């Protein structure tokens, strides 16, 4: 990512996520990218069913909190 | 690296492309083969137009982007020194060999087998030439000298100098005799200097037994000649390399005079150095001062007052020539100069050629020497160039003849004999060797056909008649009418080519064919 | 406001791997004709119009430097192999290209590259094991690190004048290389001297360095001819009653003054000669003549001297004895003195020849040859030079495997046999690697003009039975036991070449996408 030519502003969000992972944590650079990509992919299925982005975000936040507590 | 604009051939078109390029290169000078070969116009980028049929000159001045053609031309450039007069023949033979190799490959023969078979065929042809060769030096010394002069005259007659080419042949023979000994039977061309200028006539050629040193003697008042002094021990030469001036700074200099004290000191130093050098020269007993560098004004004045003509800016090779001719030695410095190291020569005088008013200085011995200079003149630059080329060819031919007593005859007779022998031997060897021998014989057949074509004769009928004469009746020296001749059978026409020359031609043709065939992949990048 | 790809994208996955395979195939085809001593040359023209024709793989790779990333990786691996080993660069490139070719059908069928790489690694392990097994290192089979060298020397001297007497010259040739540093062999360290007289079978092997007589002044045969504790010391410019170097011309108009000066110089030389003894130098050597005074003093002091020693002989003697060369006698040091077990003058040939023997620590040796004529000794010397070169080459790599494709054929046969016991997906990769290993003999036969198909079939049929050293004969088109013909290649070189080829294959096949940034 530091060397790849990325011009789409949306991808820069995941680039900054990887940068944060590298700065704060000593591992997981690929894990964050993979997880974000998969979340955005399943968001396509969520939208296909007619669900609004706001409720999708709310559900993702709730699931994030539950997963963090369970970890 | 530099991948863009990169071309390559391999697997499909490499062999065909290489052979076609070689054929195209050969066709440039194919028509120029033989003494009556057609001329080609060569024009310099500045617009100077020249006319000549010399294949070596034509190929040397030709630049091209084709890799096979470039390799062939480069090889011919090196071969020009080995033989000189056989460049066109070697190129034609190599082209014919490549043409035959094309068909052999089309039949499924690997290039390595073709190369090996060509090498074996060349060996057989050389053996046949050795078997059929004749010895001139072992028959009669008078006949040997006559054949040397005849070869020189034949070489010279193709140029404008044919009117009075006898003098050039005599000078070449004398130079070879003076420079070459029979211990090695090799002419040292480095000791045979070639020099000339535009002007005069073909009759102004002269053979010098030493270096020329066409110098102006620096100072205008310096004598331009060194006389033998009415029977004295010739002329004593001071061979020096140190400049005739005191040491000087390399940064500022500007040794100007501002007062009496500085003038006195500088004059004392400079005069002491100049006096030391001139006294050393006088004690050595030399009559002429020769230095690798120039001379200072004070040095020139002192030499003039002492009657010591000066020679300036003599090159290292010129110094070696002086030492060889005068049996002298090179003295690094003035302080090391002594009578025991001075060279001796008959005289140093100005020689005029034709209407030339330059009055060039020449060092003459008039005796046998190991180093000589071939001086060439003519009414035009083309005349001088042709005379020099003919002299070089004559020297090479004489060297080849003296080196090996065995000789062959020109006009393609040797080529026809080799072709017949190879064809006869081909049926005895089984396998790819038979095809290789047949191809080599067909390639050898090319040279006589090309010569016949250049002479206006039909190559087919001429070659068939030559083969019939050399097979049905007997083995002899029968060639094509390269020049105006009453009939065939060059043996009676005295057209002789050295055996070593023909062997070298065949070997070089085979080597060039192998070099071109052994390359199966060519890669060329772009240009900036 | 800066774009590196210029809006140009590229695909990823099996497509890029196939493109890399195609690039490797192109490189392999380019370098194919250069494989083997009989291979064809390649002509390359650089951007500067310089034309170079060469067959070495390293030069071709350096001149080409294909920009393609897969070709770049292949070139890097080839250069690494050449720098680390220097042999097998072309073979490594050919093997990598063949492996890439074999990988293509597996990818086309949907086989993951990871399985291919794992199978190639397993095949490499099996091939290394089989090469180690095939590697020849035997003692009881009438061959060893020394006996094999003797056999090689005999083969080199075959059809020569001393072939019938090779039984004795092979030992001399082997000992010549074995008498010096075995890890650093050089032909210049094995000298040969020609001594007329005697039979060729009477030639003597000298552990140290020997040279012909060089002393011809007073005192000859008046000094000791044998030393049990010799001390070799090379003194440069003394050994004279009058100074030879850094001297000057002296003119004296009075007899008494000249005589006094000469007497003073003689006394100085006397003191220097005494110091020579004081330094413990039992053997005095010098490249310049030695005067009568020095020889007489040394003879009276039981000291041996010999001047007019050639530079090469003096250097070899110094290196063999471990001494040095001293400018003056007063500066002679004990560390500059060399010692050998026995130094003596050999009377063979109606002349005395100096030789140093019993010096196993010497860095060089000399061979003494005998014969009834100088021409016979010259022929013996030529045969000995050939044998020395051959034995040196053999000893440089004592671990050897059958050449001419024999090792490749054996490894392929072993891999094919193993593939019947490795049931699973790895069988395809093992078979592919075994087939790829056969490219080397195929290309060698093709470049030599032989019938590749027939030769390969015959070799495969023959290798199934009999010895494991059957290979391709490049002198006359046929197959046979190359080992019996003394044709072999180092085992370590072959192992390194296989490892490098497999490393290149894994590196190239492990790349799924390549991104290039403008610059």
């Amino acid at each position: 990512l530091r060397e790849l030519d990325i011009v789409h502003p949306a991808v820069k969000v995941l680039v900054m996520a990887t940068e944060q992972q590298k700065i704060d944590m000593g591992d997981g650079t690929n894990l964050v990218m993979i997880l974000a990509g998969e979340l955005l992919n399943v968001s396509e299925k969520l939208i296909s069913m007619g669900l609004s982005a706001v409720e999708i975000i709310q559900g993702y936040n709730m699931a994030r909190k539950f997963t963090l507590k369970e970890l | 690296k530099d991948q863009g604009n990169k071309k390559r051939q391999h697997g499909l078109e490499a062999k065909k492309s290489h052979i076609l390029a070689a054929r195209s290169v050969a066709s440039i000078i194919k028509t120029s083969l033989g003494p009556r070969g057609l001329d080609k116009i060569l024009i310099s980028p500045d617009g100077e137009i020249t006319i000549t049929n010399d294949g070596a000159t034509i190929l040397s001045q030709m630049e091209l982007d084709n890799e096979i053609a470039k390799l062939l031309v480069q090889l011919s450039k090196s071969q020009d020194d080995e033989i000189g007069d056989g460049t066109t023949g070697v190129v034609v033979l190599a082209s014919a060999l490549l043409d035959q190799a094309l068909e052999l490959i089309q039949k499924g023969i690997h290039p390595i087998k073709i190369a090996n078979g060509f090498d074996e065929a060349a060996k057989l042809a050389i053996s046949k030439l050795e078997e059929t060769c004749d010895d001139i030096s072992a028959s009669n010394d008078e006949l040997f000298r006559d054949f040397l002069l005849r070869a020189a005259k034949t070489s010279l007659g193709s140029k404008i100098v044919s009117k009075d080419h006898d003098r050039f042949a005599e000078m070449a023979v004398e130079a070879v005799i003076n420079v070459m000994d029979k211990d090695r039977k090799d002419v040292d061309f480095d000791l045979i200097k070639m020099q000339g200028r535009v002007g005069g006539s073909i009759s102004d050629s002269k053979l010098i037994n030493g270096v020329i040193l066409d110098k102006d003697f620096s100072h205008p008042q310096m004598p331009k000649c060194v006389l033998p002094k009415e029977g004295s021990d010739g002329v004593k030469l001071a061979i020096l390399t140190c400049p005739f001036e005191p040491p000087k700074p390399k940064t500022k200099h500007k040794l100007d005079i501002s007062s009496v004290e500085e003038y006195q000191k500088l004059q004392t130093y400079e005069q002491d150095k100049f006096k030391e050098m001139i006294d050393d020269v006088k004690k050595a007993g030399a009559d002429v001062v020769i230095c690798q560098w120039g001379f200072d004004d004070e040095a020139n004045h002192l030499l003039l007052q002492n009657d010591l003509p000066a020679v300036r800016w003599v090159g290292g090779q010129e110094l070696e020539h002086i030492a060889i001719s005068t049996n002298g030695r090179i003295v690094p410095r003035f302080q090391d100069l002594s009578k025991d190291k001075l060279g001796t020569c008959s005289r140093i005088y100005e020689q005029e050629f034709g209407t030339t008013k330059d009055r060039m200085l020449i060092i003459e011995q008039s005796k046998e020497t190991k180093t000589v200079t071939c001086f060439v003149r003519g009414s035009n630059k083309m005349i001088v160039d042709e005379a020099e080329r003919a002299l070089h060819d004559s020297l090479c031919v004489v060297r080849n003849l003296v080196k090996d007593s065995r000789v062959v005859y020109g006009g393609g007779a040797a080529e026809v004999t080799m072709s017949l022998a190879v064809s006869e031997e081909a049926d005895k060897q089984r396998g790819i060797d038979q095809y290789a021998f047949r191809g080599f014989a067909q390639a050898l057949d090319t040279i006589p056909m090309t010569l016949a074509e250049n002479s206006g004769l039909d190559p087919i009928g001429t070659l068939s008649t030559l083969k019939s004469k050399q097979l049905k009746e007997k083995i002899s020296n029968i060639g094509v009418d390269c020049l105006g001749y009453g009939s065939n059978d060059m043996k009676e026409l005295f057209v002789v080519d050295p055996f070593i020359g023909k062997k070298q031609q065949i070997l070089l043709a085979t080597q060039l064919c192998r070099m071109i065939l052994k390359i199966d992949n060519v890669i060329i990048s772009g240009k900036d | 406001i800066v774009v590196l790809k210029e809006g140009t994208d590229a695909s990823q996955g099996k497509g890029q791997i196939i493109s890399n395979i195609n690039a490797c195939v192109a490189v392999q085809e380019a370098l194919k004709p250069t494989l083997g001593p009989l291979g064809s040359d390649i002509l390359i023209v650089t951007s500067n119009q310089k034309t170079t024709i060469s067959n070495d793989g390293a030069t071709i790779l350096k001149l080409l430097d294909v920009v393609h990333p897969a070709a770049k990786t292949l070139v890097d691996i080839s250069r690494a192999q050449d720098a680390e080993v220097g042999d097998g660069t072309t073979s490594v490139t050919i093997l990598a290209g063949e492996l890439m070719k074999e990988a293509k059908p597996f990818l086309e069928e949907g086989i993951s590259s990871h399985l291919i790489m794992k199978g190639y690694r397993k095949a490499v392990s099996l091939a290394v094991e089989k090469i180690n097994e095939l590697a020849v290192d035997i003692t009881s089979e009438k061959s060893s690190g020394r006996e094999l060298l003797e056999r090689c020397a005999r083969t080199a001297m075959s059809s020569k004048l001393i072939h019938n007497n090779a039984d004795f010259f092979v030992k001399m040739c082997v000992d010549a290389v074995l008498s010096l540093d075995r890890n650093d062999l050089d032909d210049k360290l094995i000298g040969i001297k020609k001594i007329p007289g005697g039979a060729m079978e009477e030639s003597l092997f000298i552990n140290g360095v020997a040279f012909k007589k060089t002393f011809s002044y007073a005192g000859f045969e008046q000094q000791p001819k044998k030393f049990n504790n010799p001390k070799i010391l090379s003194l440069n410019v003394e050994l004279e009653l009058k100074a030879e170097k850094d001297n000057a011309e002296v003119r004296v108009e009075h007899v008494e003054d000249y005589q006094a000066i000469v007497d003073a110089e003689w006394q100085l030389i006397f003191e220097k000669l005494r110091q020579v003894e004081e330094t413990g130098a039992n053997i005095v050597l010098s490249k310049l003549p030695i005067g009568d005074l020095a020889t007489q003093f040394f003879a009276d002091r039981n000291i041996f001297c010999a001047g007019r020693v050639s530079a090469d002989d003096m250097n070899r003697v110094i290196q063999a004895v471990g001494g040095s060369i001293q400018s003056t006698t007063s500066d002679i040091k004990p560390e500059h003195l060399g010692t050998c077990a026995l130094f003596e003058e050999m009377q063979i040939g109606s002349e005395r020849y100096n030789l140093f023997q019993g010096c196993p620590q010497a860095k060089t040796c000399t061979l003494l040859l005998r014969g009834g004529a100088e021409q016979v000794i010259a022929e013996v010397e030529r045969s000995l030079h050939d044998a020395i070169m051959i034995v040196k080459r053999a000893l440089q790599n004592k671990l050897i495997v059958a050449g001419g494709g024999a090792t490749e054929m054996e490894v392929s046969k072993c891999l094919r046999d193993y593939s019947k016991t490795i049931a699973g997906k790895q069988q395809m990769i093992i078979n592919a690697f075994a087939k790829a290993l056969e490219v080397i003999p195929r290309q060698l036969c093709e470049n030599a003009g032989f019938d590749a198909i027939e030769i390969l079939n015959k070799l495969r049929l023959a290798h199934s039975k009999g010895e494991k050293w059957y290979g391709v004969v490049f002198e006359t088109e046929n197959i046979g036991d190359n080992f019996a013909k003394f044709v072999w290649e180092p085992a370590l070189v072959k192992i390194n070449a296989l490892n490098s080829a497999t490393e290149a294959t894994n590196l190239i096949l492990s790349v799924d996408e390549t991104i290039t940034n403008k610059g």
